[PDB]
RNA sequence: CCCGCAGAAGAAGCACCGGCUAACUCCGUGCCAGCAGCCGCGGUAAUACGGAGGGUGCAAGCGUUAAUCGGAAUUACUGGGCGUAAAGCGCACGCAGGCGGUUUGUUAAGUCAGAUGUGAAAUCCCCGGGCUCAACCUGGGAACUGCAUCUGAUACUGGCAAGCUUGAGUCUCGUAGAGGGGGGUAGAAUUCCAGGUGUAGCGGUGAAAUGCGUAGAGAUCUGGAGGAAUACCGGUGGCGAAGGCGGCCCCCUGGACGAAGACUGACGCUCAGGUGCGAAAGCGUGGGGAGCAAACAGGAUUAGAUACCCUGGUAGUCCACGCCGUAAACGAUGUCGACUUGGAGGUUGUGCCCUUGAGGCGUGGCUUCCGGAGCUAACGCGUUAAGUCGACCGCCUGGGGAGUACGGCCGCAAGGUUAAAACUCAAAUGAAUUGACGGGGGCCCGCACAAGCGGUGGAGCAUGUGGUUUAAUUCGAUGCAACGCGAAGAACCUUACCUGGUCUUGACAUCCACGGAAGUUUUCAGAGAUGAGAAUGUGCCUUCGGGAACCGUGAGACAGGUGCUGCAUGGCUGUCGUCAGCUCGUGUUGUGAAAUGUUGGGUUAAGUCCCGCAACGAGCGCAACCCUUAUCCUUUGUUGCCAGCGGUCCGGCCGGGAACUCAAAGGAGACUGCCAGUGAUAAACUGGAGGAAGGUGGGGAUGACGUCAAGUCAUCAUGGCCCUUACGACCAGGGCUACACACGUGCUACAAUGGCGCAUACAAAGAGAAGCGACCUCGCGAGAGCAAGCGGACCUCAUAAAGUGCGUCGUAGUCCGGAUUGGAGUCUGCAACUCGACUCCAUGAAGUCGGAAUCGCUAGUAAUCGUGGAUCAGAAUGCCACGGUGAAUAC
């Protein structure tokens, strides 16, 4: 957050472009990692996960906490780490498009 | 052992000297004895006064005693009586008039010399060292110090075999000359021989 | 039993106190005395030994010993185990024994219910009662866990009878196979024998030797003789109970498994004793004997080599018939049966769809690997289980003694099988974890080796050390990381050591009582310390019964100790190592010690940087920040400088000038910043441009967590213990420098790129006031006299040396080398003998490039020349800085 300020309006030339670049590429590092989560600042209450193969890591962690999870599990996935299982494809490109939008609408209205 | 005195290495660059004056090569010797002598005396009288460092400046044969202290009340006594009492002998040791000038310290627990005294103080009164030692460390963080490090050695806790247990909280970059590190040392005379205390403070950064 | 009397008067020890285990300190003694159930305590600071105090436990008893049980689920019926900790017979068949599918009837043995007879009293238990309560005595009941009889019950097990078929078994048609025994047989090769060809080696090894060979080998060709084993195929492929089993063909023969049904009708599973089979080696009788090969021999290797290596070689290994009966005979896993997710394979049958095309769809037998649940100490096992259960059998009960002795049995023998005890110890042992280490593997670095240059070790001298000697040769350092070290400098001093002479509240500090200014001056005895006087002065404030001072005497606390232990310690230091590593927070996996992060791919000087990722971060380190050096601009212009301009004894010397040198401050500049290429479009690496300087530009400073219980108690500080008319203090002389001897670190040499004489050229840095000292005079000289200037860019120390031109000696122990020695001397210091440096004349040794061995060095470095400084009166070839000259090589 601080750097996000330091980047668009903050310090960018105080020392030298070479290291000013350092913070920028560092900003990129935190970017791809905590980009779309920075505003949360607490603990979530639902984990919607696309694949259970690559992301069993988080599922177990979420399961370890008092939190429910929703996984689009696949033939080679362990449903026993999930709460509300969703069988079907996970890795198919078009598959998620159908999936997320369906979730997108339900979550869009779900604040009623 | 292995490390250089933190104070000494940063003298020329950051930390100023303590006996600031001038003298040609001839008289150099005598001043050292004299300047040292008063320093010994102040330790002997203002011990129960929490005195951190004592500046000894000598412009035009005028022995100036600037004392960076903690408790002015104890130092001045009443209306300054104690100070002007000290004025007499000090002027006598240095052989010339002495304007004794005090300097109160901002935070008594942020000066290395003073804190080391506290660690020594409790060990000079049967205090379990770990509690005594750690108490100071929490204080540095509780006073905002960027970092602190402490270290004791000897027959600590009455033990026969001597061991050296240190502690650390906060960033203490000793290899960075740019940063000011108030380092100081004190002894600890217990029935179990002498205990030595060392304390570092990453007070300054530049 | 009750009553009266008398004064709290008669009436509490024992063990323990480190932990287990409640309860602590001090002193004494020091691996002695001792203690103790165990682990363990005692080494000069003991909570564990002895005493004292306090205290914890129990109580007229309290500790010790012994003995039974408990804890010991370490004999497991309740209630254990056997893959690797102790423990599956080597495998198998199989009598007794144990257990046994399913349907129905039947009987009522075992089992169950009830009743009955009995199960001695006491004891125990339950509720009561009686002795002041209790112990104790005692009433009634329960119980006596059992056994016998009688009558009912009939599920489960047993006996009997009759079946059923899903267990087991038989037959028919086929299949694969190193299944077993017997009889023939094929080719390659080795060895030997007989010739032909042909000639100095062959063979063997790390090298070599023994050995074979000019009587002619080896090599090569042809013929023959034999013995043993079966290349390729060949496959965590197949068969077998196990051991095992391998070219091909034939004979006799076992077993396994499959399709489809037929048939018998529980005929089973296991199995003590018993019987059989059972690798290799070994044994007996008779054959065979190529190759290989115990034993043995020779030859090497080696300190030795009864071995590892080489040349040969007997028994044996091969066949026949008997014996032996053991293997890490091992998936270290008994046999049989049932049930419980999956995946990839191999192999052998067989039904079906298309064989429509090396196929697709299913069902069986054996076998390989990976892993789920679960199990397990963990490793791992995992439908072929160590998972969940059932039947039966073997076996274990700490290690060692010992799978041994004794005896039995068996054996031709060697031995085998069965199988202890006394005694001894407090562990043994398994799995896994962190490290350390490997004459283990991979990756990388360093004057680590290599490529070179120059050195030490041989000589002389200097200095240090060991040893020796001595009255004393002070004490410490004493693998690397002690040995030109503490000591940045011993004649007296220093000085701690010795002899002799002296004082002992002292050399020094504070408080007390009293007297005396302090101090200066002078003399005697003494080695000196000091002992003895003689004089002078009699000074600051007046409580003036005294200050404050410095000195003297006496008393008492003490002062003092370079006395011991750096293994009681702080502080300070070296080294591993300027090596790039060392860790923590939170989380996460693991029963846990811990691991992860810190690993992996690239990269770098570097856990430096990027990417990857159950890790995300962070700290300490690396780097940078600091100083110096390489370039420039700006500013100032002395005691520093001299270009463009004048005067000159052409000396920056005098005006004058502020350019330049230089000096001193402030900044600029260098950061992979730019280009091309490679590389993951990443980090980074290679080359180039410009630039004074190029990949942290050179150098220095900087020393992580910790290691060596490394150095230091003698620089200092300091706990203990010790001396204290002494180990403390003063003094003169000596010693620390002694010298059959050994080692270290250096300087000078051994010469001609060299010596000597004459002239001459080019530095930087630093020091200087009881200090340096020109100029001038004297001397051959070290120095002496007088002595401006300078406490300092001016003055002085102070004339740079190598080098350069010329002359010259001409390979000698010399015109080299310079020790040693005599004499004459100067300076310093009270003092130069033990024991100073330097000069002059004379003297003139060892030594001609140094054994085994071994050190430093990657560029202005090695080497080589000279210079200055700290210590200090005097006393450098040491140490610390400076500048000149200027290499070699890095595959």
């Amino acid at each position: 957050k601080d750097l996000e300020t330091q980047s668009q309006d903050g310090t960018f030339d105080k020392l030298t472009k070479k290291e000013a670049l350092m913070r920028t590429r560092e900003l990129e590092k935190l970017e791809n990692s905590l980009g779309g989560i920075k505003d949360m600042g607490g603990l979530p209450d639902a984990l919607f996960v696309i694949d259970a193969d690559h992301e069993h890591i988080a599922i177990k962690e979420a399961n370890n906490l008092g939190i429910p999870v929703f996984a689009i599990v696949d033939t080679n996935s362990d449903p026993d780490g999930v709460d509300f299982v969703i069988p079907g494809n996970d890795d198919a490109i078009r598959a998620v498009t159908l999936y997320l939008g369906a979730v997108a609408a339900t979550v869009r209205e779900g604040r009623s | 052992g292995q490390k250089v005195h933190p104070n000494g290495i940063r003298l020329g660059i950051v930390k100023p000297w303590n006996s600031t004056w001038f003298a040609n090569t001839k008289e150099f010797a005598d001043n050292l004895d004299s300047d040292f002598k008063v320093r010994q005396y102040l330790t002997k009288e203002l011990a129960k006064a929490s005195v951190s460092r004592i500046v000894i400046e000598r412009p035009a044969k005028s022995i100036r005693v600037t004392i960076h202290t903690a408790r002015p009340g104890i130092v001045i006594g009443k209306k300054g009586e104690d100070v002007e009492k000290l004025r007499k002998v000090v002027a006598d040791i240095a052989g010339v008039p002495a304007q004794i000038n005090i300097a109160e310290v901002r935070k008594p627990e942020l000066d290395a010399k003073l804190v080391a005294d506290s660690i020594t103080s409790q060990l000079e009164r049967r205090v379990m060292f770990r509690r005594a030692m750690k108490r100071a460390v929490q204080n540095a963080m509780r006073l905002g110090a960027k970092g602190i490090k402490v270290e004791v050695s000897g027959r600590l806790g009455g033990a026969e075999i001597a061991r050296t247990e240190w502690y650390r909280e906060g960033r203490v970059p000793l290899h960075t000359l740019r940063a000011d590190i108030d380092y100081n040392t004190s002894e600890a005379h217990t029935t179990y021989g002498v205990i030595g205390v060392k304390v570092w403070i990453f007070k300054g950064e530049i």
